[PDB]
């Protein structure tokens, strides 16, 4: 009867609206992971391996190696208030408690990540990730008080390689303990489509270089969406039991489904 | 990055004894030690300061760390020309000691100041934004992010010598003063382990454009020069003059929003 806590990444796709390999791209990136001869190769989708669909972002997460991808870079100029948007249509309103999203690249300055009420309407942020959000997002550094707060622990490209990000959603926030008695928190939490967003990755001046290397290096890149989460439904079901139409609804109680 | 970063005499050199690693799981339980033996004989065995800042085309990573038990270990990075720098970066595989500083240095190393430096007790070292702000260090966990540009010069910023001595660089150096090693399961056999003395450091790399006053398109394994063949008809190394065609004309900085 215990409701059973399953990765919310799993047999599902992200919804990007820009994704590496359409047009022939060539980039470089630091050789903690890639270990090339001259850490340089070229990003590609025909190739049904190296793929980097969105898939390959919520699968099983391999330990050893999990399939990564890359968003489009600097040179497809992404550097806006708004920028690439890539949503999660899951199929249910799966209670997100622990987030985690491992960069294959570097964790990017400037980004956040915008989660969905209800489908199809409008995006709720969680939070504002970034070291210096009060040029770019307008706001007080060093979160703390319920609000969708900047954080600057993990800003900056600290790892340079295998990046870590700890979006505990049920932590690091005044709210964190009274999750199961707190109305707010709870219609915080669970969100119909995940959707990180990657507004803006605040440049250095270097774009009047214009490095062909570099600009191809200022790119973002999710190695995995290590994210983890199940139907809020009193665990009517220890696992959403699909039903006949071949999507995610709960099981439920009095003559209800 | 990509050049020589002198410093002190690497591990075991005036002591022959076994150095290991108290590494941590992923469940933040330390490891068991992964013993090695440190000497100047082969590669394998010899790692010098070199193996951090070095051309990083294998897997397996460069470890490093201070010569011999010793506190006050700095690193010296000799530069052939002038440098540029982005913001502030820190990796350090041992636990990061409140005792942090960074530096910047002038010219030729002929100047030294506190540049910056943060942590939960800053007077560990010896406005609140700058000179040194807390709940930025922790002792743990084993294995400080800040930037260098104020929030105020992340825009209006151009290129002219107003702003150079901020980000014009000449020579790096480091000090960490507390001493430590992240707890582990150090009662692993019966016997204690013995001489665990390290500072596990990953790497330092904090790239930096090559100063070219944001003007030349290409400037003179393959590393970053300071000479610059700047546009715009402008000559000189730091390109901060331009050809006397026209320069009579009153001008700076050709600022990347509209490259006056
Ligand atoms: C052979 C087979 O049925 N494979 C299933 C596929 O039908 C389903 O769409 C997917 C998740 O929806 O999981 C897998
Ligand atoms: C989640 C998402 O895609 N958001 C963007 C939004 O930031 C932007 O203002 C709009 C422009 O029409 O496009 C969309
Ligand atoms: C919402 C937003 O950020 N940008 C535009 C907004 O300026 C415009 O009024 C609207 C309808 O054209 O489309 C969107
Ligand atoms: C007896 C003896 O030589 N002891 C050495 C000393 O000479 C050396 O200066 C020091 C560190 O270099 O290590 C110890
Ligand atoms: C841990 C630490 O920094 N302690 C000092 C304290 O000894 C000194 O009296 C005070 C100045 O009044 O500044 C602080």
């Amino acid at each position: 009867c215990m409701p059973e806590f399953v990765n919310a990444a799993f047999n599902v796709t992200v919804v990007a609206t820009n994704t590496c390999g359409t047009p022939p791209e060539e980039y470089c990136v630091q050789t903690g992971v890639t270990g090339v001869t001259k850490s340089c190769h070229l990003c590609d989708a025909g190739q049904p391996h190296l793929q980097h669909g969105a898939a390959f972002l919520t699968d099983y997460n391999n330990q050893a190696d999990t399939t990564w991808w890359q968003s489009q870079t600097m040179l497809a100029g992404v550097q806006y208030p708004s920028s690439i948007n890539l949503t999660l249509h899951l199929g249910k309103a799966f209670d997100i408690t622990y987030v985690r999203l491992k960069f294959h690249t570097s964790r990017p300055e400037s980004f956040a990540i915008y989660k969905r009420t209800w489908e199809d309407g409008p995006w709720i942020p969680y939070q504002y990730y970034s070291g210096s959000c009060e040029n770019t997002y307008s706001k007080a550094n060093r979160g703390f008080i319920q609000q969708a707060l900047c954080t600057d622990e993990f800003s900056d490209i600290s790892p340079l390689t295998g990046g870590n990000v700890a979006f505990s959603t049920l932590e690091g926030r005044p709210s964190a303990y009274n999750f199961d008695n707190s109305p707010v928190l709870q219609e915080w939490v669970t969100a119909t489509d995940i959707s990180v967003t990657l507004n803006r990755l605040n440049t250095f001046g270097d774009e009047v270089f214009n490095r062909p290397k570099v600009l191809k290096s200022y790119y973002y890149a999710i190695s995995d969406f290590a994210v983890g989460g199940r139907c809020k439904c009193n665990g009517h079901a220890s696992e959403c039991m699909k039903n006949e139409f071949d999507k995610l609804v709960c099981n439920c109680k009095h003559n209800t489904y | 990055l990509g050049r020589k970063l002198r410093a002190d005499t690497m591990c075991g050199q005036n002591a022959t004894e076994l150095f290991c690693f108290y590494s941590e799981n992923a469940d933040l339980t330390c490891r068991q030690p992964k013993c090695d033996k440190c000497n100047a004989a082969h590669s394998h065995l010899a790692h010098p300061p070199s193996a951090m800042a070095d051309s990083s085309f294998r897997f397996p990573r460069t470890w490093w760390q201070s010569a011999e038990d010793v506190h006050r270990e700095k690193i010296q990075l000799d530069l052939e020309a002038e440098f540029y720098f982005t913001h502030l970066i820190m990796v350090f595989k041992s636990p990061r000691p409140a005792a942090m500083v960074l530096d910047r240095s002038q010219d030729f190393g002929k100047t030294w100041k506190p540049y910056k430096y943060f942590a939960t007790n800053c007077s560990a070292t010896f406005k609140k934004g700058a000179i040194c702000t807390s709940r930025y260090s922790n002792p743990f966990p084993c294995t400080v992010i800040f930037r260098a540009l104020s929030p105020p010069y992340d825009i209006e910023n151009p290129y002219s010598a107003k702003v150079q001595e901020q980000l014009k660089i000449t020579n790096l150096r480091v000090r960490l003063l507390k001493r430590q090693s992240c707890p582990c399961q150090i009662n692993d056999l019966n016997a204690k382990p013995h001489h665990f003395m390290h500072y596990a450091v990953y790497d330092f790399i904090v790239k930096g454009s090559c100063f070219c006053n944001g003007h030349a398109d290409q400037c003179l394994f393959h590393v970053v020069h300071g000479r610059c063949m700047c546009k715009h008809n402008t000559a000189g190394s730091h390109c901060q003059h331009c050809a006397p065609l026209y320069n009579d004309r009153p001008w700076e900085a050709a600022d990347g929003r509209t490259g006056a």
